[PDB]
């Protein structure tokens, strides 16, 4: 079923520096019930 | 000297168990149910000897 990105489960890993011109690796977990998955993207300012 | 350098080998070797279970397991390439099962194991195996 659909959920909300600011749910209780969803951990994200690292910071976005919004006040530095660069690309970042912000990588977001769900701890599922069964396992924790887990996709990278970059981020650039 | 043996009871000196086992229990380096057990805390190290727990560490380095309960470093990759936790790592395995946030990667994703290990089960809920397995990293429980491992999380028990680690506090009942890696132990004094």
């Amino acid at each position: 079923n659909k959920v909300d990105y600011s749910d209780d489960r969803i951990i994200q890993e690292g910071d976005v520096d919004i006040n530095k011109a660069g690309v970042y690796d912000i990588t977001f977990r769900y701890r599922g019930k069964f396992k924790i998955i887990s996709s990278s993207f970059k981020v650039t300012v | 000297k043996i009871k000196e350098e086992l229990d380096q080998y057990v805390i190290d070797s727990k560490k380095y168990f309960l470093d990759s279970l936790e790592e395995a397991y946030n990667n994703g390439s290990i089960s809920a149910e397995s990293y429980y099962k491992y999380q028990t194991e680690a506090r009942e195996k890696f132990v004094s000897p």
